[PDB]
């Protein structure tokens, strides 16, 4: 599951929490098993205009 | 104390029933003992333990 988030949204990616992105966008399971992966893209998603 | 014997095994049961019930109002290091209370102030992740 790939999208492009914030960087303190990145804590919400997780089972159990509360927050904005977990609740309207996307949440995972209590017994959810896998692995989270961040990364900037600060270079790549980000424009000056 | 001509019946004695037969009180023993009375005063015993009842007091083995007493003690069970009364185990209930034990949280046994949870916050609370009401499982009611528990499930509507915590959310599921905490409130499982």
């Amino acid at each position: 599951d790939s999208f492009v988030i914030r960087g303190d949204e990145v804590r919400q990616i997780a089972p159990g929490q509360t927050g904005t992105i977990a609740d309207y966008n996307y949440k995972l399971p209590d017994d959810f098993t896998g692995c989270v992966i961040a990364w900037n893209s600060n270079n790549l998603d980000s424009k000056v205009g | 104390s001509a019946l004695g014997k037969l009180q023993d095994v009375v005063n015993q049961n009842a007091q083995a029933l007493n003690t069970l019930v009364k185990q209930l109002s034990s949280n046994f290091g949870a916050i609370s003992s009401v499982l009611n209370d528990i499930l509507s102030r915590l959310d599921p992740p905490e409130a499982e333990v």
